[PDB]
Protein backbone atom coordinates (compact mmCIF):
# COMPACT_ATOMS: atom_id res chain seq x y z
CA UNK A 1 0.00 0.00 0.00
CA UNK A 2 1.15 3.12 -0.57
CA UNK A 3 1.81 5.70 2.05
CA UNK A 4 2.08 9.63 1.99
CA UNK A 5 3.56 11.51 -0.84
CA UNK A 6 4.95 14.38 1.48
CA UNK A 7 6.38 11.75 3.89
CA UNK A 8 8.03 10.27 0.54
CA UNK A 9 9.28 14.07 -0.29
CA UNK A 10 10.26 14.72 3.50
CA UNK A 11 12.50 11.66 3.24
CA UNK A 12 14.46 12.68 0.27
CA UNK A 13 15.31 15.96 2.02
CA UNK A 14 16.02 14.56 5.37
CA UNK A 15 18.26 12.12 3.22
CA UNK A 16 20.37 14.40 1.47
CA UNK A 17 20.77 16.79 4.40
CA UNK A 18 22.43 14.10 6.40
CA UNK A 19 25.21 13.36 3.95
CA UNK A 20 25.96 16.99 3.45
CA UNK A 21 26.33 17.58 7.35
CA UNK A 22 28.21 14.00 7.68
CA UNK A 23 30.79 15.60 5.48
CA UNK A 24 31.46 18.70 7.35
CA UNK A 25 31.44 16.86 10.70
CA UNK A 26 27.69 16.89 11.58
CA UNK A 27 24.92 14.24 11.63
CA UNK A 28 20.75 14.14 11.91
CA UNK A 29 20.89 11.88 13.94
CA UNK A 30 22.65 8.93 15.88
CA UNK A 31 21.27 6.89 13.43
CA UNK A 32 22.66 8.71 10.47
CA UNK A 33 25.73 8.87 12.16
CA UNK A 34 25.98 5.18 12.31
CA UNK A 35 24.85 4.21 9.04
CA UNK A 36 27.97 6.54 7.92
CA UNK A 37 30.14 4.72 9.85
CA UNK A 38 29.18 1.13 8.79
CA UNK A 39 29.07 1.97 5.30
CA UNK A 40 32.82 3.03 5.45
CA UNK A 41 34.16 0.03 8.13
CA UNK A 42 31.71 -1.99 5.43
CA UNK A 43 33.84 -0.40 1.91
CA UNK A 44 37.03 -0.76 4.24
CA UNK A 45 36.32 -4.76 5.08
CA UNK A 46 35.67 -5.30 1.22
CA UNK A 47 39.16 -3.57 0.55
CA UNK A 48 41.16 -5.15 3.41
CA UNK A 49 39.69 -8.66 2.06
CA UNK A 50 38.33 -8.97 -1.71
CA UNK A 51 40.01 -12.37 -1.72
CA UNK A 52 37.41 -14.04 0.52
CA UNK A 53 34.44 -12.72 -1.38
CA UNK A 54 34.65 -15.02 -4.12
CA UNK A 55 31.71 -17.35 -6.14
CA UNK A 56 30.10 -18.70 -2.31
CA UNK A 57 28.17 -22.54 -2.67
CA UNK A 58 24.80 -23.54 -4.47
CA UNK A 59 23.14 -19.98 -3.74
CA UNK A 60 19.60 -21.51 -4.61
CA UNK A 61 16.13 -19.88 -2.96
CA UNK A 62 15.72 -23.42 -1.55
CA UNK A 63 18.13 -23.66 1.22
CA UNK A 64 19.14 -20.46 1.33
CA UNK A 65 18.05 -19.39 4.53
CA UNK A 66 19.35 -22.75 6.03
CA UNK A 67 22.81 -22.36 4.66
CA UNK A 68 22.14 -18.53 6.02
CA UNK A 69 21.39 -19.20 9.73
CA UNK A 70 24.14 -21.74 9.96
CA UNK A 71 27.09 -19.44 8.69
CA UNK A 72 25.91 -17.10 10.79
CA UNK A 73 25.51 -18.86 14.42
CA UNK A 74 28.83 -20.21 12.99
CA UNK A 75 30.76 -16.42 12.83
CA UNK A 76 29.47 -15.77 16.54
CA UNK A 77 29.60 -19.24 17.41
CA UNK A 78 32.44 -18.16 20.45
CA UNK A 79 31.49 -14.43 20.98
CA UNK A 80 30.88 -10.86 19.45
CA UNK A 81 32.85 -8.07 18.75
CA UNK A 82 32.84 -5.08 16.84
CA UNK A 83 34.94 -6.60 13.98
CA UNK A 84 32.37 -9.47 13.71
CA UNK A 85 29.59 -7.34 13.73
CA UNK A 86 30.67 -5.79 10.76
CA UNK A 87 32.11 -9.05 9.12
CA UNK A 88 28.15 -10.35 9.74
CA UNK A 89 27.32 -6.89 7.48
CA UNK A 90 29.54 -7.52 4.48
CA UNK A 91 28.43 -10.97 4.15
CA UNK A 92 24.79 -9.78 4.06
CA UNK A 93 25.54 -7.70 0.93
CA UNK A 94 27.81 -10.05 -1.43
CA UNK A 95 24.55 -12.46 -0.58
CA UNK A 96 22.55 -9.57 -1.71
CA UNK A 97 25.00 -8.48 -5.04
CA UNK A 98 25.19 -12.29 -5.75
CA UNK A 99 21.31 -13.26 -5.66
CA UNK A 100 20.89 -10.72 -8.12
CA UNK A 101 23.31 -11.91 -10.33
CA UNK A 102 20.88 -14.95 -10.87
CA UNK A 103 17.74 -13.03 -11.16
CA UNK A 104 17.24 -14.17 -7.53
CA UNK A 105 16.58 -10.74 -6.56
CA UNK A 106 13.83 -12.26 -4.66
CA UNK A 107 15.90 -13.13 -2.24
CA UNK A 108 17.11 -9.86 -1.18
CA UNK A 109 14.08 -8.56 0.89
CA UNK A 110 13.90 -11.70 2.69
CA UNK A 111 17.97 -11.43 3.55
CA UNK A 112 17.06 -8.48 4.85
CA UNK A 113 14.67 -9.66 7.54
CA UNK A 114 17.13 -12.49 8.52
CA UNK A 115 19.56 -9.61 9.53
CA UNK A 116 17.20 -7.30 11.27
CA UNK A 117 15.73 -9.74 13.96
CA UNK A 118 19.25 -11.84 14.09
CA UNK A 119 20.53 -8.45 14.71
CA UNK A 120 17.58 -7.56 17.19
CA UNK A 121 17.29 -10.92 19.24
CA UNK A 122 21.03 -11.93 19.10
CA UNK A 123 23.74 -8.87 18.52
CA UNK A 124 21.56 -6.63 20.20
CA UNK A 125 22.44 -7.50 23.45
CA UNK A 126 26.06 -7.60 22.95
CA UNK A 127 26.44 -4.25 21.28
CA UNK A 128 24.00 -2.90 24.20
CA UNK A 129 26.43 -3.95 27.13
CA UNK A 130 29.50 -3.06 25.07
CA UNK A 131 29.32 0.82 25.43
CA UNK A 132 26.42 0.40 22.90
CA UNK A 133 26.58 2.20 19.13
CA UNK A 134 28.05 5.33 20.32
CA UNK A 135 30.90 3.33 20.91
CA UNK A 136 31.08 1.72 17.89
CA UNK A 137 31.49 5.23 15.90
CA UNK A 138 34.57 5.97 17.89
CA UNK A 139 36.65 2.94 17.02
CA UNK A 140 35.77 2.45 13.67
CA UNK A 141 34.41 6.57 12.30
CA UNK A 142 37.03 7.52 9.56
CA UNK B 1 31.27 -26.73 2.42
CA UNK B 2 30.78 -23.70 4.00
CA UNK B 3 31.68 -24.06 7.77
CA UNK B 4 34.95 -23.02 6.65
CA UNK B 5 33.56 -20.06 5.25
CA UNK B 6 32.28 -19.36 8.45
CA UNK B 7 35.29 -19.95 9.93
CA UNK B 8 36.95 -17.55 7.59
CA UNK B 9 34.78 -15.06 8.30
CA UNK B 10 35.77 -15.12 12.17
CA UNK B 11 39.15 -14.90 11.52
CA UNK B 12 39.73 -12.04 8.71
CA UNK B 13 36.86 -10.15 10.82
CA UNK B 14 39.06 -10.86 14.13
CA UNK B 15 42.23 -9.06 12.24
CA UNK B 16 39.52 -5.90 11.49
CA UNK B 17 38.69 -5.99 15.20
CA UNK B 18 42.15 -5.92 16.43
CA UNK B 19 42.65 -3.08 14.33
CA UNK B 20 40.36 -0.60 15.44
CA UNK B 21 40.56 -2.21 18.51
CA UNK B 22 44.63 -1.40 18.93
CA UNK B 23 43.46 2.58 18.12
ZN1 LIG C 1 2.97 -2.00 -3.02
Amino acid sequence: PLGSMSQSNRELVVDFLSYKLSQKGYSWSQMAAVKQALREAGDEFELRYRRAFSDLLHITPGTAYQSFEQVVNELFRDGVNWGRIVAFFSFGGALCVESVDKEMQVLVSRIAAWMATYLNDHLEPWIQENGGWDTFVELYGN
Amino acid sequence: PEIWIAQEFRRIGDEFNAYYARR
